[PDB]
């Protein structure tokens, strides 16, 4: 989530994605933890063929065979988490998630109801308006002129400056508010 | 195996076209990441500009709204398949429910005028 | 009647002779007093219909329409205020003058002893609505929408003039109670069938059903809020008062000429409810919703049950208040985001708690709540059409399924959701807009409380 | 809820407490700033198995696009802290 | 929102408290008329055909 | 916006097909429009008919309920394929 | 390029003045416009009109029709007539063809 | 108010309680306490209200309508006689509808006071109801939305021509 | 934000000699405003 | 008594003045349609001696 | 007579009181959860009075308070028929809502919108008790769609969850098809009997009421989650737990039964609709007892439990013991809301962990919640002389003794054996085995705000089935003479289902290979009805909406036929008219031709 997906998933990334889907659809199937640990080391007795495969056509063929085995023996209802998508509480607490532009539209009675926090938010907005004119100049010189541009944003190369594109990351609401 | 469907599609991890890929397909994926990076950097620059006070004017959403609203009749060509299927879908159930309504009301008017149908407690018609 | 007509005519020097700072407050306060003095028509202690003069008459079906005109004038003049906060003074006073003149001639059209006076003030609506739509519309297609509105209604209304002058030169005076009481049955003749089509085609265009429904969504997405509220809430149903008042001439021919218009009505309401499931523009979705809710009363006055006429009149005032509230909410969302796409503005309940409650009440009166007048009118129309034919209830059942689906689709799209956070300009809801939807909804709650006023012409 | 909020030292002690319970980890070798590939010498399965340990330890889901990148206890502590949004 | 709710309840309550007080006070103190037969030689006036005294007052004083 | 960036007509030539691809911010070789059946689609690009449940959930999106990006071409059936409406996610069986 | 003024930005009226009620941007005119439409629209029209509507007597002749129905059913059950005849108009009064 | 000629209710025939058990029933104790707490200030408030009504007591009269010549005696073309007969027929139509409401209220009250065994003592009320629905279906059935004295006269002339053809 | 007003491409479609062109009306010159032909 | 206040508050006269003129012209129209007065058979009554007109 | 009326309108006034408080500015000043549970506690204390006097004297009342509006011959008098159904269900519903408000005051403590939550629940109980005390069927529609509207407003409580909005649209859709069937039966009844209330509509037993009984069947499938319209109820487990515990366990879902329990005298004389409702409730009982055989979310398992019990109430309603069906409602509500509240206690103690494969050892972690879960699940199973036995044993006796179908016999006995199996699934995978929760164990059930309403529902579930089945007079015919292999067969298949599910579920403790057979795919994946129906009905519906109704008819062809065909015709007429070359020779030749035309017209005239 906080990092970025690539253009293509590699063979190691697809193999570890199959390992992750296998070791959660196992414990979706084998409910007790004794059966989960015995079948997980049986899954290690299944990974040991894929260790030193050198052709990579046969490794992609074994990847297709293991993926077909995973889709044949997968759980119809997999193991899901409260914080995962498709879950019990996927974006349940969106009643809290009202962002920081909506505090500008408060009445001055409610602004005087919170004295110090709005002064510190004025300090954060002053930090925004004194950081943006050097943040947007940093991206136009660290942007490569070649035809390939990645998704990951550059850090603060200049000392004393903030990283570029920081506000939408730093002012998300909290995932577990209350 | 798992048979595909138009409503239950093949996933991209089980897709056979993900496993036999070419460097031109990989170059297409790199160019798709490059155009998504250009659009994401333009959107994020317009997101985190503090001089902006209005909303984000989404050009592709304006394009989709214009295509669903005011492009269909400028992009009409009258074909016999469109004409026959539109004539069936705009005329056919009117004659069908005409036959249903006229058959049921001819039955009801015939049974009322012959006296077989009785309105026993029917005050508010 | 003249205590309602003539001070509304004296609202014109109130607009043009006051200060530009004070036009809105004087015209809105005195138009609310116009509605207070237009509550005087409810003094029916007998079934003798109130005839104040030989010019104007009061009818029990026409009186909730006449309070809806005099009540709809300050609800339009509230909603035009931040719409016209940047325009200058003489265009602002011209907008207020065209709105007031539309109110004057709508009051005078609903108070009609004579049907050619009804036709004069029925086609007198076609100028100021076109002035509102094709000058103050905010998009490109308002010229095409004004041409569509003007020529759909004039190509309907020209054979209405033909059949009215032919009926007048046949039988004598076009006074409504004179031609109610002295008239005779019409023979089954093909010239009388063309007379039926000629006198009905104007109202069959003005209430949108298929073939001729298409001027309404163009002249609702290219209208302003006052033009959209007048065209969705009383001026569309001016032709429905005409479709009620014409049919007493010619009741023996309706029982075999009724069937294609009920057919086109019912399949048009299924297909327009199906249209509203996939729509980008929210104002177009409420427009095709008005097309479906007008196809219901097209079927209801194409049948001549008295039960149908009560369900018809209940659907008139329920659809007018509900569609006016929904179009005002669409104008509020258009005011916040400067667009009318439902997809681009979601999750608005997180920043607007009470506008979510008015959105809930408007679309949950569009979805027909049971003590509300929407399911009261639709249930009485369902009773009458099941008396007409026993196989018709599956069509209106499919319509009520898809009207629940488009109403809660509009709630779940534009109110619930993730809260799109790319909008700084979601300013909080005005006291104007909140009291505007309060003065929309609180008459519907009081009309739910007392439904004796809304029973129409026939019980 | 009734769950207590999570401190940084408590999150670090929990992550180190699960990480010393793995079989191929020497607990005297294990520090908070040690890389899984070149400083404790682990394989490609063991990093995502540390990720499953954090999955059934903290009750939330780490995506695999972050979980491939996570390689050391200090930024797995900082990533879990920045996902649960704790102030210290 | 709370400004609108306070102003709506205040400027509805400003008329709605003495109107409801007047309705309750006229129903306690004056009250409805009972029905009776028409006396011989006396026609009724046009306010005398209604049973609530507010309706009798507005019938005798406005219509 | 203007008439050039607004949609119109059908791509009959490959240079106007490339111009429509740079209109819609899509790739030139991926620009497969709808077939010219006179249905009013025109130069709108045919995406594959996969709903928004099938996209990547954990990646942060520009339009979060839509799971779309800003300037990515919105599907003609996006209101059909929204997360409240019908999913085309892969079933287990 | 043709000579056109650019798009005017929607400035925040709540940042301009805090007591913005949706009316014209002069705040005294805005506040008195709110007081005028609330006192003249919500106060003396909804409540007084609901009072006038609730104290309209015998609307669509329903209360008199109920009392005359009670008197008529009482008279027909006293004198022994059936409670409704089948024909309204009198067949002695009618002239058949 | 309540008048037994138009609303005939049979009087209550509730049995004596006679409790065999030594445990007293809580309903009669709680309703004596309910009467002594609630019903006595309510009837004192009603006694004050009836005292003020008897002090400011007025009378209102039931409106009586003189019978005009009907549409069988009035002339077609003569609009004024047609309107007087039409409003006489509309007043009789309104009182016919509320007479049907009276028989419907009688049927509902008789079915509720007879309960599950409703047929043996609702046979006379159902006979009265089927007579008045046969009379109303002979009178104002299928008249249209614009029901008139002329249209009811046309329906009655159609039925009398049918009965003349049958006889 | 603003309402739509006609542009050059909307004003120039009324600027011909005729509104709806044909195969024979395409050669029609716009007439001079002083009604004098050189 | 200020001229600016009188000039900006003379406009409040007109709609009450329109109400008074509308009620006056309606009562003037009431005098025209009196050819049927105490002659309809529903309300044909003997006139009481305190009045010369049965409805006004 | 006087006290019997004002107690039921005092119940309605005390339910209207927290809505009346919440409009004003007192809502920021009083303790509104404690105020609402005190109001519903005093409403239940008031509601025990008509319960006790109906248990004494057995008087059924018809209360028309407000004569609303009169149309032609139909009056719409607001009316409150209180009887064996309405008095008992208002008392049981007020007791269980007292339990739900006292549970929700602890469970919704993190949510700061608990005033709006409890206002929505109080408005839901206003609509459910006006469904309960409806004589006139316009009030029955007022209840019948006010509960669906408050179901929407309580199921879309977390507004940002798109799957919860999908469940909101599913609940609104299937309640709307139930509204279509209720509109059908209602419109036929108002046409051909000229009323809407029970005091005249009971006279239509001598007529042919097959089309309104089909409409009541469609409304019962709409509100009771049967095999046309079941998937709104297992998808309803994505909202809050007092929402799904009062709404989607106890009071909302039994309204589809309650319509025909109210309509006992019209159901009896028709024999085809009895067999139709018997077969369809039996198919519902099999499908929602075979869905929870391997189901996984705990609220989804108890949702299939209440759907199987709702199908068994439809089995007895089509078997024509609707008083026994209502006895199953008034005994079912206590243990099923206890099982929902116990599942929510585990949810708030284990931080919203809904899958049963990461929770366990609850009988040593939370002993109060496990003891209340075993009395609720044991009353669901049908151990003797609990609240569930005093209905469900008589249900199985009526099933064995009446003229039901043989496949309905086999399928309902198999589905109640499966009811014992899914109860064994909850006991084995929640209360039993070695634990599986996340290792931070924060356990908080020492609040008396949590402890007391589960005690109140447990005392109701231990002392209510006996007190209702003993206080209620003999209102049907119970026959007790059956063979002893057919008399104790409910206990025989309950202990047989317990032993079969024990020997099935003890195999997963053993170290063996799990098989993904299509029987477990059918059980786990909800019988494929939401996948197949909820994709093939919106794809065909919205594809016909786009490619037929929006684009093809309205946008392109009605526009091509009515406006633009005349526009194209007049454009072609103007281009063929005003295309002259400006020569006066061509003008004068046309003048000569029309002069010859005038001469020819005169010569023929
Ligand atoms: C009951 C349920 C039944 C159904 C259950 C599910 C059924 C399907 C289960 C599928 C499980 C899956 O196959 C597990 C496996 O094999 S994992 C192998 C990982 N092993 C490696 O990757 C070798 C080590 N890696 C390296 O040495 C470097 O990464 C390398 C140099 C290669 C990078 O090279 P490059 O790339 O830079």
């Amino acid at each position: 989530a906080f990092c970025a997906p690539p253009a293509y998933l590699t063979h190691q990334q697809k193999v570890l994605r199959l390992y992750k889907r296998a070791l959660r659809h196992l414990e979706s199937w084998c409910i007790h933890r004794d059966k989960y640990r015995y079948f997980a080391c049986l899954m290690r007795a299944r990974f040991e063929e894929h260790k030193n495969e050198k052709d990579m056509m046969r490794a992609t063929q074994l990847l297709r065979e293991a993926e077909e085995e995973f889709w044949q023996n997968q759980h119809p209802q997999p193991y899901i988490f409260p914080d995962s998508p498709g879950g019990t509480s996927f974006e349940r607490y969106e009643c809290y998630k009202v962002p920081e532009w909506c505090l500008d539209y408060w009445h001055p009675s409610e602004k005087a109801m919170y004295p110090d926090y709005f002064s510190k938010r004025e300090q954060w907005k002053k930090l925004r308006m004194e950081s943006w004119d050097r943040e947007v100049k940093q991206l136009q010189e660290e942007t490569s002129p070649d035809g390939i541009m990645t998704e990951a944003l550059p850090p603060a190369r200049r000392e004393g400056d903030l990283p570029p594109l920081w506000w939408h990351i730093v002012t998300r609401p909290r995932e577990r508010p209350t | 195996k798992y048979k595909p469907a138009p409503l239950a599609t093949l996933p991209s991890t089980l897709d056979p076209a993900e496993y036999d890929v070419s460097p031109e397909t990989r170059r297409a994926q790199v160019e798709r990441l490059s155009i998504r990076a250009r659009l994401k950097r333009e959107y994020l620059l317009q997101y985190n500009d503090p001089k902006r006070v209005s909303h984000i004017e989404d050009p592709a959403l304006i394009r989709w709204t214009y295509a669903r609203s005011a492009n269909i009749y400028p992009n009409f060509r009258p074909t016999p398949k469109n004409s026959l299927l539109g004539a069936v879908a705009g005329f056919g159930p009117l004659i069908f429910w005409y036959y249903v309504f006229k058959t049921d009301r001819d039955r009801k008017e015939r049974l009322i005028q012959e006296g077989k149908l009785d309105r026993k407690f029917n005050i508010s018609y | 009647m003249l205590k309602i007509i003539l001070p509304s005519l004296m609202l014109l020097p109130l607009t043009w002779l006051s200060s530009p700072k004070k036009t809105w407050t004087n015209v809105t306060s005195y138009s609310f007093l116009i509605s207070l003095t237009s509550l005087t028509l409810l003094w029916q202690t007998d079934e003798n219909y109130k005839n104040f003069s030989n010019m104007f008459s009061s009818d029990p079906l026409s009186t909730p329409l006449i309070i809806l005109t005099a009540w709809l004038l300050p609800l339009m003049l509230m909603a035009s205020q931040n719409h016209l906060k940047k325009d200058n003074n003489v265009l602002q006073k011209l907008y207020i003058s065209m709105l007031i003149s539309l109110q004057i001639l709508l009051i005078m059209t609903f108070s009609a002893t004579e049907l050619i006076m009804f036709y004069i003030l029925f086609e007198a609506t076609l100028i100021p609505t076109l002035i509102i739509i094709t000058r103050w519309g905010n998009q490109t297609e308002r010229l095409n929408a004004g041409i569509y509105f003007l020529f759909y209604t004039l190509i309907g209304s020209i054979p209405l003039l033909i059949a009215l002058i032919l009926i007048q030169n046949h039988v004598g005076t076009l006074n409504l109670m004179i031609l109610s009481f002295t008239t005779h049955t019409l023979d089954a003749s093909w010239s009388n069938n063309l007379l039926w089509l000629a006198c009905m085609m104007a109202f069959l265009i003005k209430m949108p059903l298929y073939g001729v429904h298409l001027w309404l969504p163009k002249a609702h997405v290219e209208a302003p809020i006052a033009g959209s509220m007048i065209l969705a809430a009383i001026l569309l149903k001016l032709g429905s008062y005409g479709m009620i008042r014409i049919s007493i001439i010619l009741d023996p021919l309706t029982k075999y000429m009724a069937y294609p218009f009920i057919l086109l009505s019912l399949w048009g309401m299924i297909m327009t409810s199906s249209i509203c499931l996939r729509q980008t523009d929210l104002k177009s979705l409420i427009a095709y919703s008005s097309v479906s809710h007008m196809a219901l009363v097209i079927a209801s006055i194409m049948i001549q049950t008295p039960w149908s006429f009560m369900g018809a009149t209940m659907l008139m005032i329920a659809h007018g208040l509900t569609s006016s509230l929904l179009f005002c909410l669409a104008n509020s969302n258009y005011e916040r985001i400067h667009s009318r796409t439902m997809i681009m503005a979601r999750g608005l309940q997180m920043v607007f708690p009470l506008m979510a409650t008015w959105w809930l009440m408007a679309s949950l009166a569009n979805l027909a709540l049971p003590p509300s007048i929407n399911l009261m009118g639709e249930l009485f129309i369902t009773m009458s059409l099941f008396s007409w034919s026993n196989f018709t209830i599956i069509l209106m059942g499919i319509n009520i399924i898809i009207t629940g689906m488009y109403s809660m689709y509009m709630i779940i799209t534009t109110q619930r959701g993730k809260l799109t956070n790319h909008m700084i300009n979601l300013q909080p809801s005005h006291t104007r807009e909140l009291t505007l939807m309060a003065l929309h909804m609180i008459p519907l709650i009081l009309l739910t409380t007392s439904p004796k006023l809304i029973t129409g012409l026939t019980m | 809820s009734d769950a207590p909020p999570l401190t940084l030292d408590g999150i670090k002690d929990r992550v180190l407490y699960v990480l010393k319970l793995y079989d191929k980890i020497d607990p005297e070798k294990l520090s908070v700033n040690s890389h899984f590939m070149k400083d404790l010498g682990l394989d490609s399965l063991d990093q995502v198995e540390i990720i499953m340990a954090m999955e059934d330890e903290f009750g939330f889901e780490i995506p695999d696009i972050d979980a491939e990148k996570l390689m050391c206890p200090q930024e797995i502590v900082d990533y879990i802290a920045d996902k649960k949004d704790v102030y210290e | 929102d709370a400004r609108f709710l306070r102003l709506m309840k205040f400027y509805l309550m400003l008329t709605g408290i003495p109107v409801i007080i007047g309705i309750t006070l006229v129903n306690i103190f004056i009250g409805e008329a009972e029905l009776a037969e028409i006396p011989e030689g006396y026609i009724p006036e046009h306010w005398e055909y209604y049973k609530h005294p507010i309706s009798r007052w507005i019938a005798r004083n406005f219509y | 916006m203007t008439k050039d960036m607004l949609p119109g007509s059908y791509p009959r030539t490959p240079e106007e097909r490339a111009a429509a691809a740079k209109k819609y911010n899509m790739r030139v070789e991926d620009y497969e429009p709808y077939p010219d059946d006179g249905m009013g689609y025109g130069d709108y690009p045919m995406l594959p008919n996969r709903s928004q449940h099938e996209r990547d959930p954990w990646y942060q999106w520009d339009h979060s309920e839509l799971r779309m990006n800003w300037g990515e071409p919105i599907h003609w059936d996006l209101d059909m394929y929204i997360r409240n409406r019908v999913d085309t996610s892969p079933t287990p069986v | 390029q043709w000579q056109e003024d650019p798009e005017p930005e929607d400035e925040n009226v709540y940042a301009k003045n805090p007591d913005f009620h949706g009316y014209d941007s002069d705040p005294v005119v805005d506040v008195w416009n709110m007081r005028a439409v609330f006192f003249f629209g919500f106060s003396i029209v909804l409540v007084f009109g609901t009072t006038f509507v609730a104290y309209v007597p015998d609307y669509r002749m329903q209360e008199w029709a109920r009392r005359e129905a009670e008197r008529l059913v009482k008279y027909r059950e006293v004198n022994g007539l059936p409670i409704m005849e089948s024909n309204y108009f009198d067949p002695s009064k009618i002239q058949l063809p | 108010s309540w008048d037994k000629d138009v609303y005939p209710e049979p009087p209550s025939r509730t049995p004596a309680p006679s409790p065999q058990t030594s445990l007293p029933n809580p309903i009669t104790y709680l309703t004596k306490a309910y009467d002594l707490v609630v019903d006595w200030p309510v009837t004192l408030v009603r006694e004050f209200i009836e005292r003020q009504h008897a002090k400011n007591r007025t009378y209102y009269y039931h409106r009586q309508y003189r019978r005009v010549p009907d549409i069988t005696e009035c002339k077609e073309g003569d609009v004024l006689c047609i309107y007087e007969a039409e409003m006489q027929w509309r007043r009789d139509f309104k009182v016919d509808q509320e007479i049907m409401n009276i028989i419907q209220e009688r049927l509902k009250a008789c079915q509720q006071r007879e309960g599950e065994n409703y047929q043996q003592n609702c046979a006379k009320e159902l006979e009265q109801f089927t007579k008045v629905t046969k009379a109303y279906q002979d009178r104002y059935l299928d008249l249209g939305a614009y029901y008139s004295a002329r249209k009811c006269l046309a329906k009655q002339k159609q039925r009398m021509l049918e009965e003349r053809k049958a006889a | 934000a603003r309402q739509w007003q006609p542009d050059i491409e909307w004003a120039e479609q009324f600027s011909g000699a005729v509104m709806y062109p044909s195969k024979e009306t395409a050669h029609w010159k716009p007439p001079p405003w002083n009604d004098v032909d050189i | 008594t200020l001229f600016q206040l009188l000039r900006e508050h003379w406009v409040h006269i007109l709609v009450p003045a329109g109400f008074v003129f509308g009620c006056y012209l309606d009562r003037k129209d009431d005098e025209k349609l009196t050819a049927f007065r105490n002659k309809s058979m529903l309300f044909q009554r003997e006139l009481r001696p305190n009045e010369e007109v049965t409805w006004k | 007579m006087n006290i019997f009326t004002t107690s039921i309108l005092l119940i309605f006034i005390l339910l209207l009181s927290p809505i009346l408080i919440s409009m004003s500015n007192l809502i920021k000043h009083i303790n509104f959860p404690l105020y609402t549970t005190t109001s519903i506690k005093f409403s239940f204390i008031i509601s025990l009075l008509p319960l006790l006097m109906f248990f004494h004297n057995n008087m059924e009342y018809m209360i028309t308070t407000w004569h609303w509006v009169t149309m032609n011959s139909m009056e719409l008098k607001m009316s409150f028929k209180t009887d064996f159904f309405s008095i008992l269900f208002t008392s049981v519903a007020l007791f269980v809502t007292w339990s739900i408000m006292q549970f929700s005051s602890w469970y919704m403590h993190s949510d700061p919108n608990i005033n709006r939550f409890i206002k929505y629940l109080t408005l839901f109980l206003i609509t459910m008790l006006i469904l309960t005390s409806a004589n006139n069927m316009f009030q029955l529609f007022i209840g019948w769609e006010g509960v669906g509207i408050m179901s929407f407003l309580l199921i879309g409580w977390w507004y940002g969850r798109t799957d919860a909005n999908t469940a909101a649209l599913q609940a609104i859709l299937y309640n709307r098809i139930g509204d279509i069937g209720f509109i059908l039966a209602m419109v036929w009844f108002s046409l051909n009997m000229n009323s809407w209330e029970l005091q005249q509509i009971m006279f239509s037993n001598n007529n042919d009421n097959l089309i309104p009984l089909m409409g009541l069947l469609i409304a019962a499938t709409g509100k009771s989650a049967q095999f046309g319209l079941h998937p709104w109820l297992p998808s309803a487990m994505e909202g809050p737990t007092p929402v799904s515990a009062l709404l989607h366990s106890s009071t909302m879902v039994v309204a589809g039964i309650f319509l025909l329990v109210r309509f006992h005298p019209l159901t009896t004389n028709n024999n085809f609709i009895l067999t139709t409702m018997l077969c369809l409730g039996a198919l519902t009982t099999l499908f929602t007892a075979i869905c929870a055989l391997t189901q996984n979310d705990i609220k989804k398992i108890i949702a299939f439990s209440t759907s199987s019990q709702l199908g068994l109430m439809m089995v007895t309603l089509g078997m024509n013991q609707p008083h026994l069906a209502f006895l199953h409602i008034c005994t079912h509500a206590f243990f099923k809301a206890m099982l929902f509240m116990c599942s929510g206690s585990i949810i708030h103690s284990l931080a919203d962990e809904q899958d049963i494969r990461k929770m366990g050892n609850i009988t040593k972690i939370m002993p109060f919640t496990s003891s209340c879960l075993v009395i609720g699940s044991l009353a669901l199973t049908g151990m003797p002389f609990l609240t569930g036995f005093y209905s469900k044993d008589l249900i199985i006796e009526a099933i064995n003794t009446c003229n039901t179908n043989a496949w309905a016999l086999l399928i309902t006995l198999i589905a109640t054996s499966m009811t014992a199996m899914y109860s064994m699934r909850i006991i084995y995978f929640v209360t039993m085995t070695k634990p599986r929760f996340p290792p931070l164990i924060s356990i908080n059930e020492n609040d008396p705000d949590l402890m007391n309403p589960i005690k109140r529902l447990a005392f109701g579930s231990i002392f209510a089935g006996f007190v209702i089945s003993y206080n209620i007079p003999p209102t049907s015919i119970p026959v007790l003479t059956m063979p002893w292999f057919l008399k104790t067969t409910a206990l025989i298949i309950s202990v047989l289902g317990f032993l079969i599910a024990l020997e099935l579920n003890n195999l997963t403790m053993k170290l063996s290979m799990n098989k993904a057979n299509p029987y477990s795919s059918f059980s786990t994946l909800l019988g494929f009805f939401p996948s197949i129906i909820h994709r093939i009905t919106p794809m065909k519906s919205l594809n016909l909406s786009l490619k037929t109704s929006l684009t093809l008819l309205d946008l392109i062809w009605l526009e091509k036929t009515i406006p633009k065909s005349t526009s194209t015709l007049h454009t072609n007429m103007t281009t063929l008219t005003t295309n002259q070359k400006g020569l006066i020779k061509l003008y004068f030749m046309s003048f000569l031709i029309n002069i010859i035309l005038i001469i020819i017209l005169y010569s023929i005239n």
